[PDB]
């Protein structure tokens, strides 16, 4: 039993629990059925997802889920970042109860959209109307720009920025989530990890590798990897390569290869967000602008000009 | 904050947004004589967040991107640089008063534009259904306050079909024109028509609370009784 919060706390009984939707080390989402989240509507089931501990969790662990909760409640809503819906934090196992999106994370959703290839078909020939286009790759890289910018706006990092942290929902709108590794630099400008443990490697920047050193210039690495993993419609970053290797490969400043079938200035906007200056990348604002403007270039829907 | 009038939000269910906007505003203004600057503000398909302010101006429809905004705390709406509003009200109203100046000419938005298409990609709504083909979807679900709209052959006209204690019955809606009639009553649009009674008695307090379709039935429908 720790501090309740009569703003997001919600009766351990309203709450009908269902299967799993996806898991990791230490940790675990499951989809559930929530009975009267909203006051105003007490009989309202509302299909949510609820992040909780594992069997295994130790201590640290629990902290850490305290924390994530705690970030997504000062981050503020967000129209690309999955929404807190409220919490069982009382006489029993912490529950954080957020918003269920329903096509999964975006690594699955991009390959499940995967061609056949030449004499080649699909079986049972799948919906080909959700085969993904240009057009909507852009739009995809665009939203996850526009969720890290407000991120950024509210003095944050990520540091766990990948596709399988980006949620897609029922009308393919791009969530951000898994906020258990995100930090608070309102005033220092900057996260220095003090303690050891688990990290996403291949997705971090030289200087938070090697220094230890998180910044927005930081996630702005992790989101060139991202783009990367959206052209290769979920790819897999530095394919083949061992960790242990990697860390020469960059310290010899190798980057990853153009992904075929993409343009050579997505290609660019991928070098910049691995631009070995921190302070020379892009920033998430410059990453909006610059998405906003190849959105309005690849999709020819015309639009009046005032200007 | 936005409360219907000219703010459609969502059309399609995400699918096709710009295209369902043309022919509601063509197909309205070509028949109804409508002005230039008749408009809806429609979610934007291209810019996923922002707006659209699509319009009537010459015989063609014209979409305006709608920025908005929100970092400064505040949420921020605008169609140039020199000039921005808290809410898209502030914004359109302002454009009513004060025109558009582009490339072309300018432009007042005259005046807003009803739901014509709202039940089109509802899930009560139905547009090749017999009578007998709906009293079996709601004959599968034992339950009262079950329905669907179903669009017949009869030009102008849906009829609502539902379950009132415990047996299948039918009501009668006729298209005006521009406005949909159940019997005496006159409403803007079927959408707007089902939401009013999906609040208020449509026959012996039975409240239209639960549409019937395919995916309706799997979470309630087992096999027809009579
Ligand atoms: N709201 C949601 N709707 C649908 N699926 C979800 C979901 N939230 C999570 N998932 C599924 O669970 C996966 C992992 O979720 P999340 O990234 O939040 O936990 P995690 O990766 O931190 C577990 P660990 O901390 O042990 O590594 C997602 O990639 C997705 O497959
Ligand atoms: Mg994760």
């Amino acid at each position: 039993e720790l501090p309740e919060d009569p703003r997001w706390e919600l009766p351990r009984d309203r709450l009908v629990l269902g299967k799993p939707l996806g898991e990791g080390a230490f940790g675990q989402v499951v989809l559930a059925e929530a009975i009267g989240l909203d006051k105003d509507k007490p009989n309202r089931v509302t299909k949510v997802a609820v992040k909780m501990l594992k069997s295994d969790a130790t201590e640290k662990d629990l902290s850490d889920l305290i924390s994530e909760m705690e970030m997504m409640k000062m981050i503020g809503k967000h129209k690309n970042i999955i929404n807190l819906l409220g919490a069982c934090t009382q006489d029993g196992p912490l529950y954080v109860i957020v918003e269920y999106a329903s096509k999964g994370n975006l690594r699955e959703y991009l390959q499940a959209r995967r061609p056949p290839g030449l004499e080649f078909s699909f079986n049972p020939s799948h919906n080909p109307e959700e085969q993904l286009s240009s057009k909507d790759l852009v739009s995809c890289a665009y939203q996850v720009a526009r969720g890290m910018e407000y991120l950024a706006s509210k003095k944050c990092i990520h540091r766990d920025l990948a596709a399988r942290n980006v949620l897609v929902t029922e009308d393919n709108v791009m969530k951000i989530a898994d906020f258990g590794l995100a930090r608070d630099i309102h005033h220092i400008d900057y996260y220095k990890k003090t303690t050891n443990g688990r990290l996403p490697v291949k997705w971090m920047a030289p200087e938070a590798l090697f220094d230890r050193i998180y910044t927005h210039q930081s996630d702005v690495w992790s989101f060139g990897v991202l783009l990367w993993e959206i052209f290769t419609l979920g790819g897999s970053p530095y394919p083949g390569v061992p960790v242990e290797e990697l860390f020469k490969l960059l310290k010899e400043g190798h980057r990853m290869d153009k992904p075929s079938n993409c343009t050579n200035e997505l290609y660019m906007m991928m070098r910049d967000c691995w631009h070995a200056v921190p302070s020379q990348r892009p920033t998430f604002k410059q990453l909006v602008e610059d998405l906003d403007r190849i959105v309005a270039l690849t999709s020819n829907q015309e639009y009046l000009d005032l200007s | 904050h936005s409360s219907e009038k000219w703010f459609h939000g969502k059309l399609g269910a995400g699918r096709d947004g710009r295209h369902i906007a043309e022919r509601l505003l063509t197909e309205y203004c070509i028949e109804t004589g409508a002005p230039d600057g008749s408009f809806l503000v429609r979610e934007s398909e291209t810019f996923v967040g922002d707006y659209t302010l699509s319009f009537w101006r010459n015989g063609k429809v014209q979409h305006c991107r709608i920025h908005s905004r929100q970092d400064a705390g505040t949420p921020k709406f605008f169609l140039t640089d020199n000039l921005v509003f808290d809410s898209l009200y502030d914004l359109i109203t302002h454009y009513q008063q004060v025109p558009l100046r582009c490339n072309e000419f300018e432009m007042r938005l005259s005046e807003p534009v009803p739901q014509t298409n709202a039940h089109e990609s509802k899930e009560w709504y139905h547009a090749s259904l017999t009578r007998a083909q709906a009293e079996h979807m709601l004959m599968r679900v034992p339950r009262d306050g079950a329905f669907l709209v179903r669009k017949r052959n009869e030009p102008n006209s849906y009829a609502i079909s539902f379950r009132a204690e415990g047996k299948i019955k039918h009501c009668r809606v006729q298209q005006e024109g521009q406005t949909v009639m159940l019997g005496n009553s006159e409403f803007d649009s079927l959408v707007d028509l089902i939401s009013y009674y999906e609040k208020h008695p449509l026959y012996r307090k039975m409240k239209l609370r639960y549409p019937i379709n395919e995916e309706a039935l799997e979470k309630i429908g087992t096999a027809e009784p009579d």
